[PDB]
RNA sequence: UUAAAGGUUUAUACCUUCCCAGGUAACAAACCAACCAAC
């Protein structure tokens, strides 16, 4: 018994071929079944033939006989079809509205989530359809994770290095940071978890959260979890106010948070607020000055990943009292100096997936870029707040979409908050970058920030770019550009100080070869978000859309405090780089 | 069963028969007006029969379908329905002793064991602050469940014994607050 | 052969008037099959026969209870009613009487089986129903005796037990009399010949047992259902010690059942027009219907109200989904209408009104939730008393 | 019921009937016409009542032998389950200590109640209160049934381990008291 | 008002018998399902 996802009319009919089984009114379910291959509709009991040894499940071929369902051959003499009069017979038949067009619902329920158009439609359909599409995409991703084979420890070559045997008949998932495995240990009649792992090409090098002496028999599987249905909208309807409601601003503030004070007032002047903070602009500083500006406010700091919440907690240790902050940890090492699993304190830091059902004065959702509509719906369901502050940057990296193969996801389609920020503009903007040298700030501001990002520092004259295609080699799931590594080697020999730099590349195998040959620390752009370094050496390693993505390139080049050297393969962004060009030796 | 073509056919047959009767035409001619009339209901009393069975058949299936839905969802919310029903009955009961204890539970005070009814056994009650101490504890006496219990022990949360008179308004922010008061029934 | 079995012990879940954890026996399938194939034909004759001392299988509806009472009153000279209840019928029955019950049931096989076959059937019965092993809480214990309620032949065996206790009480009473003060020559000759037949005759005497059976049937009339009994007896013979009274019966239970019966388990009645005080937890009222006076069974209204207030399952808390439960309760509580006290009939009126209320609620919910109507016309009869008057009226 | 050989009989009968009715020749010639279709509507009656009552019995026969096959398969399933249960429970017999005793019987027959009394390698005792515990299972080892048994494990009604030091007179009221104590046959 | 009887087939109408398919009502028997009461 439920409500139509297209009409909200009460109806207890759910499509059986849909993975999420959405409730569908008689007219809507009829249109869905007649227009798609989805011929199974489920009710409190399934609409299936009650014949012993029959396989008919097409509702269009079923008849209500006696008090059961039968096919034509097995039906009793007295029956009527369930699928007739432009509707599928079911409960709540009279109370039904129907939909003029069901094309969006059909496309969402039938798409395989491999085209950019699917995500665009998901982020542009109705809010109920947004929730339906988010559930469908997340369930499809979870199911696709199961299609990968199991990797089993066949030989322990050394510590942090392994030998894996893969199951036959199933594909092998890519060996990068985006695929986190989990180890299972052999026991008598069951299996026991041994924690979460990540794998890279060695033999294979494994990075585990906790170190063991694991032997032959342990295997690794990408753990999947149940996808709970969504009810809350991705965004609560906007309410704008004439006075600050539910908040009492402090009468004494420091100069450290003064520049944000006016924006803080706007936080109290509207129901939800969206903030765009470029790299090095003080996003966590904003989030914590919001708390210090309203000392009596009840605040829930939340984020998708543990790292962002831990960064918020680290800032809280710096400015917020330790007795009024608590970190929620579900029953992975995280922030462990706030009291654990306390809800009724003043400031609660928690991940989206573990957020309790509670009310708050302010809910601060940091790093909106990685967020999905599923996360927004969960946050809106768990947290009832007078004000919401969405902090992040659409010009930075979003959540990876594994199933996407055709098309590129634009920042306006990352999520609902990102869509608002890219269509109407952010409610607040942090226009001063304290991290990057003026060259990097100018480049990124002209690239993705519409020339609105200003540089706090002066030009460091240490920003260099080089145009060098090199040679591109491909492994099972990554790309390697050894000539670019050789160019970096020559630069390091001619500039030994640059040996304090951190190598950043969009490919994990590129990072592995760079660490093996250069010795510098290596970072993928995806893992580099939220970090900062004095000197950066970045190699594009390709000219593919992955490496040429504007958000990814922005994030990669905004990691430098002082200097950066870009060995670039794309002519476009190389010309866009406001760096000092260097010649190939 | 008026919206069927056989109804129109039967109406035409009845009109022809009425005309024949009011006219008195012949004896075989009006027989043809009933040789083709009582058959006209022989395909009218039947096509209005199985559909009339079907209407009540859909009714007497969809009704047990509702009943199945109610049965399957009623037993899915028992943990909340029973407790809400319990608290409604509790509040309707209107007993001073139960009301005192339910208020104590709702703000600060819950026991640590079953409250005994003998005048000899012991009770341990947690007091979270000093405000609830004001209402409940007045000297050596403890009022709880409409009963008096002499105080013989009170200990802060970190298991350090604290005497009775030590607690007051301003020296109260010096102890672990979830106090455990041991008392004996009067 | 012999086939030992295991019977599981089960904790019943039902309403009762005393905090006693009554249990039941899940006997295994071999015994069920190989006792069914035998007592099925033994017992289907008993369950379908009317007018006999054993009353099992006969309904109280459609004037059945009145017919039972009239049969109990079959030509009793100085009629009085008497009832008893054994303290622990099932857990104190001595082994010999259980063997006797099985034997007098197996007597009906003089043709179909040889003697050794009868002996082996009896051996299997005493091996899996009398002194078998019971699994209670994942452990095996030996049952010292008693009877296992959960077999196919518990009620009828208890009927045989009750009949035996009554007859032996009668004999013990009659041979305890002085015999010189006794006035009737026929009865004195009966006493002398009974003594001779008991302690001086090695064989059976058909003539005297027929005569003695006729004597009891004339003067001591029983009606038996499982362990419950109702007897109509001659006052003069009881006063003179010619038939068993409550005292002799108590003595018999004391020396042949290892248990003492108290007065709370036995009742007497000097007025036969009131009916027996209690039978199968059903009280009797003599009332008027259709130019005729008949006896109607009425239950304890407390039991009916407890059934209404409390249920078994959580889904059973909604009256709408299940109206027939209140319907059957209404048939069972209908004879409360004729009771002189107002509250007993008030319970029945409450149930009628509340059936009507739940029918209205069901119609309202279904119509609001599904805009179709199916309230029909037969449902209206469920809150009308004629449906309940015809149930107890003797034409079906 | 359209692929029957008589559907052609209706086709021709009704076609000719309506053709000559629209022709309207005469009743003398239409008598044979109205009789041909009259017997044709009976031909269908015969050879259609001969068929439409057959699929009912055929369908019910199908269902019957289907459920009969299902029951027969369940029969094999329970056969396998029973046999494997017997063979799994027999493997615990500890097939040495029982052989010595059974060889001592004059005919091989021994009362069942002594098989666990003399051959079972584990004992469990259920104790209602500490007082009876003192009389039976005091100390780290005790005797019963002409044998010596050594304690290893003690649990309460809540199936949580209880240490032998915890069972005192004063500490007893803090324990669930159908105590389970298991011991091993010492040798 | 019009010799009689007999004769044949056909058409019409009436009545009777049987067969056949349609529907209504009743009765019973079975199976299945839910629920109640008694020991
Ligand atoms: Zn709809
Ligand atoms: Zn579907
Ligand atoms: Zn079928
Ligand atoms: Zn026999």
């Amino acid at each position: 018994v439920g409500a139509c996802v297209l009409c909200n009319s009460q109806t207890s009919l759910r499509c059986g071929a849909c993975i999420r089984r959405p409730f569908l009114c008689c007219k809507c379910c009829y249109d869905h079944v007649i227009s798609t291959s989805h011929k199974l509709v489920l009710s409190v009991n399934p609409y299936v033939c009650n014949a012993p040894g029959c396989d008919v499940t097409d509702v269009t071929q079923l008849y209500l006989g006696g008090m059961s369902y039968y096919c034509k051959s097995h039906k009793p003499p007295i029956s009527f079809p369930l699928c007739a009069n432009g509707q599928v017979f079911g409960l709540y038949k009279n109370t039904c509205v129907g939909s003029d067009n069901v094309t969006d619902f059909n496309a969402i329920a039938t798409c395989d989530w491999t085209n950019a158009g699917d995500y665009i439609l998901a982020n542009t359909c109705t809010e109920r359809l947004k929730l339906f599409a988010a559930e469908t995409l997340k369930a499809t991703e979870e199911t696709f994770k199961l299609s990968y084979g199991i990797a089993t420890v066949r030989e322990v070559l050394s510590d942090r290095e392994l030998h894996l045997s893969w199951e036959v008949g199933k594909p092998r998932p890519p060996l990068n940071r985006n695929y986190v495995f989990t180890g299972y240990r052999v026991t008598k009649n069951s299996k026991v978890q041994i924690g979460e792992y990540t794998f890279e090409k060695g033999a294979v090098v494994y990075r585990g959260t906790t170190t063991y002496k694991l032997n032959v028999g342990d295997y690794f599987v990408l753990t999947s979890h149940t996808v709970m249905p969504l009810s809350a909208p991705t965004l609560v309807p906007q309410e704008h106010y004439v006075r600050i409601t539910g908040l009492y601003p402090t009468l004494n503030i420091s100069d450290e948070f003064s520049s944000n004070v006016a924006n803080y007032q706007k936080v109290g002047m509207q129901k939800y607020s969206t903030l765009q903070g470029p790299p090095g602009t003080g996003k966590s500083h904003f989030a914590i000055g919001l708390a210090l500006y309203y000392p009596s406010a009840r605040i829930v700091y939340t984020a998708c990943s543990h790292a962002a919440v831990d960064a918020l907690c680290e800032k809280a240790l710096k400015y917020l009292p330790i007795d009024k902050c608590s970190r929620i940890i579900p029953a992975v090492e995280c922030f462990d100096k706030f009291k654990v699993n306390s809800t009724l304190e003043q400031y609660v830091f928690c991940t989206v997936n573990a957020l309790p059902e509670t009310t708050a004065d302010i809910v601060v959702f940091d790093e909106i870029s990685m967020a999905t509509n599923y996360d927004l719906s969960v946050v809106n369901a768990r947290l009832r707040a007078k004000h919401y502050v969405y902090i992040g940057d659409p010009a930075q990296l979003p959540a990876p979409r594994t199933l996407l193969t055709k098309g590129t996801l634009e920042p306006e389609y990352f999520n609902s908050v990102c869509r608002l920020m890219k269509t109407i503009g952010p409610d607040m903007f942090l226009g001063t970058c304290r991290r990057c040298p003026a060259e990097i700030v100018d480049t990124v501001s002209a690239l993705v920030y519409d020339n609105k990002l200003k540089a706090h520092k002066d030009k460091s004259a240490q920003c260099f770019k080089m145009f060098y295609k090199g040679v591109i080699t491909h492994d099972v799931s990554s790309a390697i550009n050894r000539p670019q590594i050789g160019v970096v080697r020559e630069f390091l020999t001619r500039n030994p100080a640059w040996r304090k730099a951190v190598f950043i590349s969009p490919y994990n195998s590129q990072n592995a070869v760079a660490s093996k040959i250069l010795g510098l620390p290596t970072q993928t752009v995806d893992s580099s978000q939220g970090s900062e370094y004095d000197y950066v050496i970045f190699t594009q390693t390709t000219e593919t859309a992955h490496s040429c993505n504007v958000n990814r390139f922005n994030v990669a080049i905004t990691r430098a405090k002082v200097g950066i050297l870009c060995i670039m393969s794309d002519r476009d962004l190389y010309d866009k780089l406001q760096f000092t060009s260097l010649e190939i030796p | 069963f008026s919206s069927l073509p056989s109804y129109a056919a039967f109406a035409t047959a009845q009109e022809a028969y009425e005309q024949a009767v009011a006219n008195g035409d012949s004896e075989v001619v009006l027989k043809k007006l009933k040789k083709s009339l009582n058959v006209a209901k022989s395909e009218f009393d039947r096509d209005a029969a199985m559909q009339r069975k079907l209407e009540k058949m859909a009714d007497q299936a969809m009704t047990q379908m509702y009943k199945q839905a109610r049965s399957e969802d009623k037993r899915a919310k028992v943990t909340s329905a029973m407790q809400t029903m319990l608290f409604t009955m509790l509040r309707k009961l209107d007993n001073d002793a139960l009301n005192n204890i339910i208020n104590n539970a709702r703000d600060g005070c819950v026991p640590l064991n079953i409250i005994p009814l003998t005048t000899a056994a012991k009770l341990m009650v947690v007091i979270p602050d000093y405000n609830t101490y004001k209402n409940t504890c007045d000297g050596t006496t403890f009022t709880y469940a409409s009963a008096l219990w002499e105080i013989q022990q009170v200990v802060d949360a970190d298991s350090k014994i604290v005497q009775l008179s030590e607690i007051s308004m301003d020296n109260s922010p010096n102890l672990a607050w979830p106090l455990i008061v041991t008392a004996l029934r009067a | 052969n012999v086939i030992p079995t295991i019977t599981q012990m089960n904790l019943k879940y039902a309403i009762s008037a005393k905090n006693r954890a009554r249990t039941v026996a899940g006997v295994s399938i071999c015994s069920t099959m190989t006792n069914r194939q035998f007592h099925q034909k033994l017992l289907k004759s008993i369950a379908a026969t009317r007018g006999a001392t054993v009353v099992i299988g006969t309904s109280k509806f459609y004037g059945g209870w009145h017919n039972m009472l009239k049969t109990v009153y079959s030509d009793v000279e100085n009629p009085h009613l008497m009832g008893w209840d054994y303290p622990k019928c099932d857990r104190a029955m001595p082994n010999m009487l259980r063997i006797m019950a099985s034997l007098v049931l197996a007597r009906k096989h003089t043709t179909c089986c040889s003697l050794s076959h009868r002996f082996y059937r009896l051996a299997n019965e005493c091996a899996q129903v009398l002194s078998e092993m019971v699994m209670c809480g994942g452990s095996l214990y030996v049952k010292p005796g008693g009877t296992s309620s959960g077999d196919a032949t518990t009620a009828y065996a208890n009927s045989v037990f009750n009949i035996c206790q009554a007859v032996t009480a009668n004999v013990n009473a009659l041979l305890s009399t002085d015999g010189n003060k006794i006035a009737d020559k026929y009865v004195r000759n009966l006493q002398h010949r009974l003594y001779e037949c008991l302690y001086r005759n090695r064989d059976v005497d058909t003539d005297f047992v027929n005569e003695f059976y006729a004597y009891l049937r004339k003067h001591f009339s029983m009606m038996i259902l499982s362990d419950d009994a109702v007897v109509c007896f001659n006052s003069t013979y009881a006063s003179q010690g010619l038939v068993a009274s409550i005292k002799n019966f108590k003595s018999v239970l004391y020396y042949q059942n290892n248990v003492f019966m108290s007065e709370a388990k036995c009742w007497t009645e000097t007025d036969l027009t009131k009916g027996p005080h209690e039978f199968c937890s059903q009280h009797t009222m003599l009332v008027k219907q259709g130019d005729d006076y008949v006896y109607l069974p009425y239950p304890d209204p407390s039991r009916i109200l407890g059934a209404g207030c409390f249920v078994d399952d959580i889904v059973k808390t909604d009256g709408t989904l299940m109206i027939e439960r209140f319907v059957s309760l209404a048939i069972d509580a209908y004879p409360l209408t004729k009771h002189p006290n107002q509250e007993y009939a008030d319970v029945f009126h409450l149930y009628l009104q509340y059936i009507r209320k739940l029918h209205d609620e069901l119609t309202g919910h279904m119509l609001d939730m599904y805009s179709v109507m199916l309230t029909n016309d037969n449902t209206s009869r469920y809150w009308e008393p004629e449906f309940y008057e015809a149930m107890y009226t003797p034409h079906t």
